[PDB]
């Protein structure tokens, strides 16, 4: 709703707070997997035998 | 604009939202040609008591 879009700007910049907050969560999720699953400097492949 | 700084460092930043603007507009209304006899109600003799 275009009229509603006009009204939203009046209420303030509440959206920017949410985008900042949610982004921090999203970044941390990738970081969490990094710390757990990336602890080897070199990929090791098992011997054929 | 988002970072409130003239200089921006390396990285990826959430900025805004994009959406397709509508190309045009369509109106579909019922196709009955009979003029609705409002006139008959107002234009009359002595109204009901």
């Amino acid at each position: 709703s275009t009229e509603c879009s006009n009204l939203l700007l009046q209420y303030g910049s509440f959206c920017t707070q949410l985008k900042r907050a949610l982004t921090g969560i999203a970044v941390e999720q990738d970081k969490n997997t990094q710390e757990v699953f990336a602890q080897v400097k070199q990929i090791y492949k098992t011997p054929p035998i | 604009c988002t970072l409130k700084s003239f200089t921006v460092e390396k990285g990826i930043y959430q900025t805004s939202n994009f959406r397709v603007q509508p190309t045009e507009s369509i109106v579909r209304f019922p196709n009955i040609t009979n003029l609705c006899p409002f006139d008959e109600v107002f234009n009359a003799t002595r109204f009901a008591s």
